[PDB]
């Protein structure tokens, strides 16, 4: 048994609409640490793993050193959408059912009866940058359009998106020495990415107001959205054959 | 020969409206003591009632009680004409059918339109006689959260009371929904003078529910044991709408 | 066929009678007590000595108590009633199985197997009168007639502590010269446009156009009244109604080819459809008996219902699913609906 009131649910609800493009199930895993969700996309492109910790949320509870509380994406975001201006969200399961209760102007709750979700577990790299994450939402709601496939490339600490679809093409410099960039260092690498993937993380903006960039030669593009004190959502991001 | 001045057009507009959340095409009733409409779905589970008495018309003259039927075309034509300005509208039989005149309170022209419409001879007004248990009073923004909510949840709502507060459930195997409403959280009144619980087509009351756009009035929701439940809305300019749902059993 | 009908007489308040044997020949008022102040409620019902003065089921309870101030008011007791009526119906299944409890104080008993004729069934009456005074004390009235709805008016007829035949000569002469409101099943609300449509008789509606019963109307009410006035109004009895319905059938062959499964089980679901009738059902399972002998059966549920073109879709990929799941030949595939959604008109609240 479990109980958390949720301090901010708009996040919550970007963050689990983000999941949901990726996986259609998962696990809340519930420690005293907080509530972690991971999985693999059914194409096995995208490793995906957040972490919420305690202080994420408020009058955390727990009965249990670790309790795995298994979901449909759909099911759950269906709800979420269900919330209202000023309502409070808490989490809540028992041995049978995970409950999300929306306390405002009068009290609603909705149940969700457990489901079965196969557990899931799946390095370091040579370019890492750091930004503000609405620099990026803005950049790649704009390239996400254009084409199928983000090229990623570095050159002397400058960072490069472009994009080559059939029709139009683009390509933003990213780089401290502009507007853009935080931190950024390492070797001048290339790789692309499935821009689909990667436009679905843009909702991450709604959680998070710094991330994390990393990639290399033919090696995953990792994103760490960071969250609210110790928490974030990490996706991993295969790199084009 | 029929004559009507209704003062609120806006709110005639909310009436013809509302009907339409039952029946595509519509009949209206002349009678002594004023306008009134009733419709049922086929299948009997919900029923709409517009009743408008004379005394808060503009003016009113029968010289017949008469029916007049309005099929789809001509239920669409008045709706076109749907707006929010403040008007009068002159209700007039003619050879065919009716004129309608909307008559703009603020400056100040008046646009008409001309229905073909069947004529005549009134129905009774018939509606469950029932001894409802339970009352509450409540606004068009909550019932649509109830409705949406339950609605995403099962085909069939429960509702009951429980201890002083309303209770409403709905569901499909593992999968539910329930709600409080008590007075104050949100309900302006919650009058309960024996317990009840009654089962609804979650549907059904989602379209009653959406019957009840357009009047600001409190509306009024009445239950009872496995009886039909009532919702009721007063238009600010006079005149009730309502419907009754019927239960399952 | 041979309906008995039964009906208790006056009660709620003859078991208050039962209970307290002083009170008999007095008047009796049960009351079900609201609402929301003193004296809210409506009479429930009343023994004959209250009826005498127009004290009845529905009036409210100060109307009541204004007419009769000194009458015994008792407020219900519905468990006690329900006790003793759940007795009774079960005395009346010993007499037939074969019977429809229509409610608390009603039940139709289809007879047709058990006696020859109405005088037969008239002292079979009698017997079922006796014998629910011996165990319960209760009085009732036995109307007897081809159908339920004359045994109903013979009960009318006969009430209290009555029994009567209403035989197939009678039945033709009631046609012609009863009342139409007298008619069970049709309210003050029917009948009283009838009456103003010239319609005072059950055979009036025989010189009435079949469209122009619908009418004043409705179609269902119209293919009723038409039918009796028609005496050819039967029956039946309406056993408990069932939780699932649905139909099996032995095919010709042992079998695992889907196109040669297909038309028994679409067969099965025809059947079934018929008799689900206005029932619409959340859940279908297709079962199989093997070769062997042994049953297989796969489900599904659909929160809203199953219509018969969802359930000829749905069963063939449930059968897929036996037919991947299981090796075995299969003998005979039916099919089963359950979880009925039913709805009842508004009407069942207007009367009357």
């Amino acid at each position: 048994m479990m109980k958390a009131k949720v301090i901010d649910a708009v996040s919550f609800s970007y963050i689990l609409r983000t999941v949901g493009d990726f996986l259609s199930e998962a696990n809340f895993i519930v420690t005293k640490e907080g509530i972690r969700v991971s999985g693999i996309d059914p194409s096995r492109v995208v490793f995906l793993d957040i972490f919420l910790p305690s202080s994420y949320f408020e009058g955390f509870e727990v009965s249990q050193e670790k309790e795995i509380i298994g979901f449909k994406l759909e099911d759950v975001n269906d709800i979420l959408k269900r919330v209202l201006k000023d309502d409070t969200l808490i989490l809540s399961s028992n041995e049978s059912k995970l409950t999300l209760t929306f306390d405002g102007e009068f009290t609603r709750s909705f149940e969700l009866p457990l489901i079965q979700v196969e557990s899931t577990q799946p390095l370091e790299f040579p370019f890492k940058a750091q930004l503000l994450t609405i620099t990026f939402a803005d950049i790649i709601d704009e390239l996400s359009d254009l084409g199928e496939v983000l090229n990623i490339h570095s050159k002397e600490n400058k960072l490069y998106f472009e994009v080559i679809g059939d029709l139009s093409t683009a390509k933003v410099e990213l780089s401290t020495d502009n507007g853009t960039l935080l931190e950024a260092s390492g070797a001048d690498v290339s790789s692309s990415y499935g821009m689909e993937y990667v436009a679905n993380t843009t909702k991450m903006r709604r959680a998070s107001d710094s991330m994390e960039l990393y990639f290399g030669s033919q090696i995953p593009l990792k994103l760490r959205f960071k969250l609210p004190q110790e928490g974030y959502g990490d996706f991993y991001i295969a790199p084009r054959a | 020969m029929v004559k009507i001045v209704y003062p609120n057009a806006k709110d005639f507009f909310s009436f013809i409206n509302s009907i339409t959340n039952v029946t595509d095409s519509i009949i209206l009733n002349f009678t002594e003591d004023g306008i009134f409409s009733r419709h049922l779905t086929e299948d009997k589970v919900l029923m709409a009632i517009m009743r408008i008495p004379k005394d808060v018309l503009s003016e009113y003259s029968i010289d017949s009680p008469t029916s007049v039927k309005l099929d789809v075309s001509s239920v669409k034509k008045i709706l076109s004409k749907a707006s929010s300005k403040k008007a009068t509208i002159e209700l007039t039989e003619t050879d065919s059918g009716l004129k309608i005149i909307i008559r703009d309170e603020k400056s100040g022209a008046k646009s008409t339109i001309y229905i073909k419409a069947e004529k005549g001879q009134v129905e009774q007004l018939t509606e469950p006689k029932v001894n409802l248990a339970v009352n509450f009073t409540t606004d068009e923004s909550v019932l649509n959260v109830i409705a949406a909510d339950v609605t995403l949840v099962g085909e069939e709502m429960r509702i009951s009371t429980e201890e002083d507060k309303i209770k409403i459930e709905a569901g499909e195997e593992g999968k539910r929904y329930v709600a409080f409403l008590m007075k104050d959280k949100p309900l302006k009144e919650l009058s309960i003078d024996t317990s009840a619980s009654s089962s609804y087509s979650a549907e059904m009351f989602k379209d009653a529910v959406k019957g009840l756009r357009g009047f600001s009035a409190p509306t009024m929701v009445s239950f009872g044991e496995n009886l039909p439940m009532k919702i009721d809305v007063e238009a600010v300019s006079g005149g009730h709408m309502i419907f009754w749902i019927a239960p399952r059993l | 066929m041979i309906v008995l009908f039964v009906d208790f007489d006056y009660f709620y308040a003859q078991v208050e009678e039962v209970l307290n044997p002083s009170l008999k020949g007095k008047p009796v008022v049960v009351c079900v007590f609201s609402g929301r102040f003193e004296d809210s409620g409506a009479v429930a019902t009343a023994n004959y000595e209250a009826r005498k003065f127009g004290v009845k089921a529905g009036i409210p309870i100060v109307e009541a108590k204004k007419i009769l101030p000194n009458a015994v008011y008792l407020p219900m007791r519905k468990e006690v009633y329900q006790q003793v009526s759940s007795r009774i119906m079960n005395l009346l299944r010993e007499y037939s199985e074969k019977i429809e409890i229509a409610s608390i104080d009603e039940a139709y008993l289809d007879i047709s197997d058990k006696v020859r004729d109405y005088r037969e069934a008239y002292n079979l009456g009698l017997e079922i009168k006796n014998k629910i005074l011996e165990k319960e004390k209760i009085t009732v009235t036995v109307g007897i007639s081809k159908n339920k709805v004359f045994a109903k008016i013979a009960a009318d007829m006969a009430k209290p502590n009555g029994i009567k035949v209403i035989d197939d000569e009678e039945v033709k002469r009631l046609i012609r010269e009863l009342d139409i409101a007298d008619v069970p099943g049709i309210g003050n609300i029917t009948a009283e446009k009838l009456k103003k449509l010239g319609i005072n008789k059950l055979v009036d509606t025989l010189s009435i156009e079949f469209d122009k019963l619908k009418g004043m109307i409705g179609e269902a009410k119209a293919k009723y009244l038409i039918s009796l006035a028609r005496d050819e109004y039967n029956e039946p009895i309406r056993t408990r109604v069932r939780k699932s319905i649905g139909r099996i059938v032995t095919m010709k062959r042992n079998s695992r080819n889907l196109e040669e499964i297909k038309p028994y089980l679409f067969r099965a679901i025809e059947e079934s459809y018929y008799k689900l009738d206005k029932r619409i059902p959340k859940a279908i399972h297709v079962v199989a008996v093997t070769e062997d002998l042994d049953i297989v059966s796969r489900g599904r549920t659909f929160p809203h219902g199953i219509s018969k073109e969802t359930a000829y879709s749905e069963s063939v990929k449930l059968l897929q699913k036996i037919l991947e799941e299981d090796e075995r030949k299969i003998r005979r595939i039916g099919v089963r609906f359950s979880k009925f959604i039913e709805a009842i008109g508004l009407d069942k609240f207007f009367d009357t």
